[PDB]
RNA sequence: AUACUUACCUUAAGAUAUCAGAGGAGAUCAAGAAGUCCUACUGAUCAAACAUGCGCUUCCAAGAAGGACGUUAAGCAUUUAUCAUUGAACGUUCAUUGAACAUUGAUGCAAACUCCUUGGUCACACACACGCGGAAGGCGUGUUUGCUGACGUCCCUUGUUUCAAUCAUUGGUUAACUGAUUUUUGGGGCCCUUUGUUCUUCUGAGAAGUGACACCAAUUGGUGUUAGGGGAGCUGGGGCCUUUCAAAAUUUUGGAAGGUCUUGGUCGGGUGGAUCUUAUAAUUUUUGAUUUA
C-alpha cells in the first residue's frame, strides 16, 4: 500500500498548504482532499505563474505527477506516523 | 564538508542525516529527512530550497555564488523530479544516543501494549 | 486504483490548464480512473478565442490542472 | 489491506476511500485527533531545554547577590498561574472594530464572518454536519438602524488593566459618571 | 627561524595545523610536532627576512588565544640547508638522539 | 531475466556513470537497489564542455571547488543513462545468472 | 459502557540467504529417471547484529564553523515599469474607447557592524624540537542468526573536587610507625543558567516511593517521564603469565584450568512489519519529452 509519505498528505487534510508544479506555478490553500495517487484538491487557492503574477482560484485540482514537491505545515514534524516503535493492538481476525 | 559518511549505508540508515537533495530543474533541497518510501518520496524537514538565478550561473561558468533560498519547511518531495541525493551535516544525537534512545522508544511501547492488555480485561 | 474526487465537479464549468499554456473551459462530462476527462463545449483561451467542438475528452498526462468557474 | 489509524490505535479491515473519508470526518476521530496535537505541543512547550553548558575556565567578582529560591508548594502555585496566563495569551485576539462598527451600513455584510465573499463559502461549507438534534445577512441597509442613539447601545467598555499593576492607577478620576 | 608558543595543539594532525596557521599568519618551514613537550610550540623558518617578520609582532590564533613570538635557539634543518657535511651533522645529531 | 542483478554482483568495484542530464560521475558502487538506485561513495565528477541545469546541479552539490568531489551520492535509476565498467572484469563470469540457471533447471 | 438503526468496506501473489555433496520424498513395472523439494547434516561465499583490537584515519575554544527568512540601506552602477482602434499637431506627443504584485523595487558588485546556534573553552603540562575516556568512518578477528522485534540483582550518592584533624577495621616491620578504606568536623577552590536552586511528590538540605507523577479536553480519553554515576556479585569478550596434553621440525600451533588488567550487560501463529521477486517497460514517482535545437 501507501508508505510514509503519502499517509503524510493524507494527514494534512484541511490546513494551509503550498504546492509547486513543475511549470513553476506555486499554489498554495486549505487542502480539501488528497487521494493516494496524489492527485490533490484544494481550496482558496493563491496562484503563483511562472511570469510573476498571482491570482486568485476558489476551487482548483491540481493533478499528482505534475506537483514538484507540496509543503505541509510545520507541526507535522511531531507526527505519529514518524514513531519508529509504536506496536500494533492486535491486527483484526 | 568532511563528513565521512558511512560506506556502507543507504537510505533507511540514512535516517535523521541532512541531506541535500537535488533535483530535475537544478533546485537543491536542504533538510533532515525523516522518511522515504519505495518511490522515493522524501519527506524532508526545516528544509530550505535554492537556486542559482540565471545572471549569476554565468559566474558558475569556467568563486561567490548568490545562490537564493526560500525557506519550505516541512516539505514532502516527489520521487518524480529529483536526481541525486548527497548528506550535508551529521544529525544531532550520536549513535549511542540514538541507540539509547531507541531503547527507550521500545520500552514505551511495550508499555503501551501493557496498558492496552490491561484497558482490555 | 482510486478513481478520482471530481464528483463535486460532474456538471459544473471547469477550466483545464493544458500542458502549460492550454487553457480549456467546458463542463465535466466524465472522468476515468486516469483522469482522463470528457468536456462539453469546450472553448479553448488563448490571452484569439477559439471553439472546440460538441464534445471533447482529454488525456489525463496531458491535463494538469483544473479550476471550478461554476460556484460550488 | 488494513488501516491502521495511529491515533484511533484502531483498524480499517480492508482500505477503500468512502471509509477513509467517514473515518476522518468521524467525531472519535477528531477528539483523539485534537487532543495528540494539543498534547504534542504543550509537551514540547513543557520539555525543559537542558543544554550541555560547556563551562569555561576563568579576581573582579567582589560583589555577590542572593538568590530567590521558592516553596515547593510556592514553585507549583506560581507555575500553575502562569500556565493558565500563557494559554489566556495565546487564545485572546481583540474584539474591537466588531463592537466598534456595530451600526455601519456594511458591518453585515462584511464583519459578520461568511458574508465576505472570499472566505464567505467556507463557513457555509465549514459547517459540520449537524446530525445530532438541538445571523445578520446582506438584507440589512441603512434604514433598517436609522438613528443610533434613540435605541440606547452600551458604551465603549472601560480598557483592561493588568491586575499586577491595578495598585498603582490613578485614585480618584476626574469627573464622576 | 622563529618559534610561536601557545598554538593550540588539538588543531589538527599534520597537514591541516599547517594550512590553519599558514592561513591566520596569511615560509617554506612549518615544523610542529605531535609530541607530548613540544605541544603548544611550533617553528616557522623562512633569515633577515622572518627576523623582519618576527619585528612585525601581536598575532592571534585561529582557535583563539594569541600566539608569543621568539628566536629560535639553534635553528631549523631548512637554515641549516640554506647555510651549505650536514648530512654528517644529521647523523651525529641522530647519533645523540638514541643516545 | 532483468539485469540490475548483474550490477547487483557489482559492489565495491570502480564504475564510471553518465546520467540523462550529462552529469560524469567516477567513483565506486556500494550497491545497487532493484529499481537501479546506485549509492556511490567516494565520487569525483565532472561534466563534459555546456548545460546550464547541469551547471546548477553540479554546483550546489557541495565541494565544487569542474570537478566537484563528494563523499557518497545517491543517484536515482531513472537518472542513469549509461555507465561504464571497468575493461579488467570479465563479462563472461557475471552473466550467467545462477537465478537463470536454476530457472533452466526448473524448466 | 450496552442496545437498536443506517451508511461504507472485507482478502494482489510469492520468497527470506546462495552454491555443492549426506540422507529423506526410501520415486508404481521387471537393477536406476533426469530433474525438482525439504533438513538442528556438512563444506564454501555473502548479509546483519554484538564484542574486541587496529603502535588505523580524521574532527573537537577572544576566536573557529554555520545561518540571518537582519540592519547600515532609497550604499554605488544598470535596466524596465501594457496593447489595440479613432481624432488632432509636427516616428513622436495629447485626448477618447475597449481588453489584461511591486520602485524606497528588480539585477550585479561588494564591504562593514550587530546578532544567532553549535563545540573536551577536558586531563596534563607552559616547556627548544625536526594521556584517558569523546564523535565519525575503514580494516581485521571472534561469536550468533539467516530478516526483525512484538502476540500466544543488591547497596551508596546525585553539587563536585582537594587538604588537615579525630575514631574504627585490615596488612607489614620492630605499645610505636607506615599504607588502604569508611564515618564525622572544618577550611580552600570550582560550580550552582540546578533559571522551578535540581527520577517523581512534599517541606524550607531533609523526608517518602520506584503502578506512580505531571498535564489538555469532556470519572473517561490522550501524550510524556520513571533517570544519571559509582562499587560488589554473576556473566560475555580481549590481552598477558603459569601448568598439563596432542601434533610438527629447544621452538611453533590448538584445547583446558587458574591468576591479573580493561570494556559491556544484569515452540506456535488465516499476526503484523521490513527487504527482495512478479503483476509492473504504456496516462501517476524507475524503463526518459528538462544538454533547448
Ligand atoms: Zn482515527
Amino acid at each position: 500500500m501507501n508508505g510514509i509519505p503519502v499517509k503524510l498528505l493524507n494527514e494534512a487534510q484541511g490546513h494551509i498548504v503550498s504546492l509547486e508544479l513543475t511549470t513553476g506555478a506555486t499554489y498554495r490553500g486549505k487542502l480539501v482532499e488528497s487521494e493516494d495517487s496524489m492527485n490533490v484538491q484544494l481550496r482558496d487557492v493563491i496562484a503563483t505563474e511562472p511570469q510573476g503574477a498571482v491570482t486568485h482560484m476558489d476551487q482548483i485540482f491540481v493533478r499528482g505527477s505534475q506537483i514538484k514537491f507540496i509543503v505541509v505545515p510545520d507541526l507535522l514534524k511531531n507526527a505519529p506516523l514518524f514513531k519508529k516503535n509504536s506496536s500494533r493492538p492486535m491486527p483484526p481476525i | 564538508s568532511k563528513i565521512q559518511v558511512a560506506h556502507s549505508s543507504r537510505l533507511a540508515n540514512l535516517i535523521d542525516y541532512k541531506l541535500r537533495v537535488l533535483t530535475q530543474d537544478g533546485r537543491v533541497y536542504i533538510g533532515q529527512l525523516m522518511a522515504f518510501d519505495k518511490h522515493m518520496n522524501l519527506v524532508l524537514n526545516e528544509c530550505i530550497e535554492e537556486r542559482v538565478p540565471k545572471t549569476q550561473l554565468d559566474k558558475l561558468r569556467p568563486l561567490n555564488i548568490k545562490v537564493e533560498k526560500r525557506v519550505l519547511g516541512l516539505t514532502i518531495l516527489r520521487g518524480e523530479q529529483i536526481l541525486s541525493t548527497v548528506v550535508e551535516d551529521k544529525p544531532l544525537l550520536s549513535k549511542k544516543e540514538r541507540l539509547v534512545r531507541d531503547k527507550k522508544e521500545k520500552k514505551q511501547a511495550q508499555k503501551q501494549t501493557k496498558l492496552r492488555k490491561e484497558k482490555e480485561k | 486504483v482510486s478513481t478520482p474526487e471530481l464528483k463535486k465537479y460532474m456538471d459544473k464549468k471547469i477550466l483545464l490548464n493544458i500542458n502549460g499554456s492550454r487553457k480549456v473551459a467546458g463542463i465535466l462530462r466524465g472522468y476515468d480512473i486516469f483522469l482522463n476527462v470528457v468536456l462539453d463545449d469546450a472553448m479553448e483561451i488563448n490571452g484569439n478565442n477559439h471553439q472546440l467542438g460538441l464534445q471533447t475528452v482529454i488525456r489525463g498526462n496531458s491535463i494538469i490542472s483544473l479550476e471550478a468557474l461554476d460556484a460550488i | 489491506t488494513r488501516y491502521y489509524c495511529e491515533y484511533c490505535h484502531s483498524y480499517l479491515t480492508h482500505d477503500t476511500l468512502s471509509v477513509r473519508k467517514s473515518h476522518l470526518v468521524g467525531k472519535n476521530h477528531l477528539r483523539i485527533t485534537a487532543d495528540y496535537y494539543r498534547n504534542k505541543a504543550r509537551d514540547i512547550i513543557n520539555k525543559h531545554n537542558h543544554k550541555r553548558r560547556h563551562i569555561g575556565k576563568r579576581s573582579s567578582q567582589n560583589e555577590t547577590l542572593k538568590v530567590t529560591c521558592l516553596s515547593n508548594k510556592e514553585k507549583r502555585h506560581i507555575m500553575h498561574v502562569k500556565k493558565m496566563n500563557q494559554k489566556e495569551l495565546a487564545q485572546t485576539s481583540i474584539d474591537t472594530l466588531k463592537l466598534l462598527y456595530d451600526g455601519s451600513p456594511g458591518y453585515s455584510k462584511v464583519f459578520v464572518d461568511a458574508n465576505r465573499f472570499d472566505i464567505g463559502d467556507l463557513v457555509k461549507a465549514s459547517k459540520l454536519p449537524q446530525r445530532a438534534n438541538e445571523s445578520r445577512s446582506r438584507d440589512e441597509t441603512c434604514e433598517s438602524n436609522p438613528f443610533p442613539r434613540l435605541n440606547n447601545p452600551k458604551k465603549l467598555e472601560p480598557p483592561k488593566i493588568l491586575s499586577q499593576w491595578s495598585n498603582t492607577i490613578p485614585k480618584t478620576s476626574i469627573f464622576y459618571s | 627561524e622563529n618559534y610561536t608558543r601557545l598554538l593550540l595543539k588539538h588543531i589538527n594532525p599534520n597537514n591541516k595545523y599547517a594550512i590553519n596557521p599558514s592561513l591566520p599568519l596569511p615560509l617554506l618551514e612549518v615544523s610542529i610536532s605531535r609530541s607530548s613537550k613540544m605541544t603548544n610550540q611550533a617553528f616557522l623558518t623562512f633569515q633577515e627576512e622572518a627576523d623582519r617578520f618576527l619585528e612585525k609582532y601581536t598575532a592571534l590564533k585561529v582557535q583563539g588565544r594569541k600566539v608569543r613570538m621568539g628566536k629560535a635557539r639553534t635553528n631549523s634543518l631548512l637554515g641549516x640547508x640554506x647555510x651549505x657535511x650536514x648530512x654528517x651533522x644529521x647523523x651525529x645529531x641522530x647519533x645523540x638522539x638514541x643516545x | 531475466m532483468k539485469l540490475v542483478n548483474f550490477l547487483k554482483k557489482l559492489r565495491n568495484e570502480q564504475v564510471t556513470i553518465e546520467l540523462k542530464n550529462g552529469t560524469t560521475v567516477w567513483g565506486t558502487l556500494q550497491s545497487v537497489s532493484p529499481q537501479m538506485n546506485a549509492i556511490l561513495t567516494d565520487v569525483k565528477l565532472t561534466l563534459p564542455q555546456s548545460n546550464g541545469i547541469a551547471m546548477a546541479s553540479l554546483y550546489l552539490t557541495g565541494g565544487q571547488q569542474n570537478i566537484a568531489s563528494l563523499q557518497y551520492i545517491n543517484i536515482r535509476g531513472n537518472t542513469i543513462r549509461q555507465i561504464i565498467l571497468p575493461d579488467s572484469l570479465n563479462l563472461d563470469s557475471l552473466l550467467v545468472d545462477q537465478k537463470q540457471l536454476n530457472s533452466l533447471r526448473r524448466s
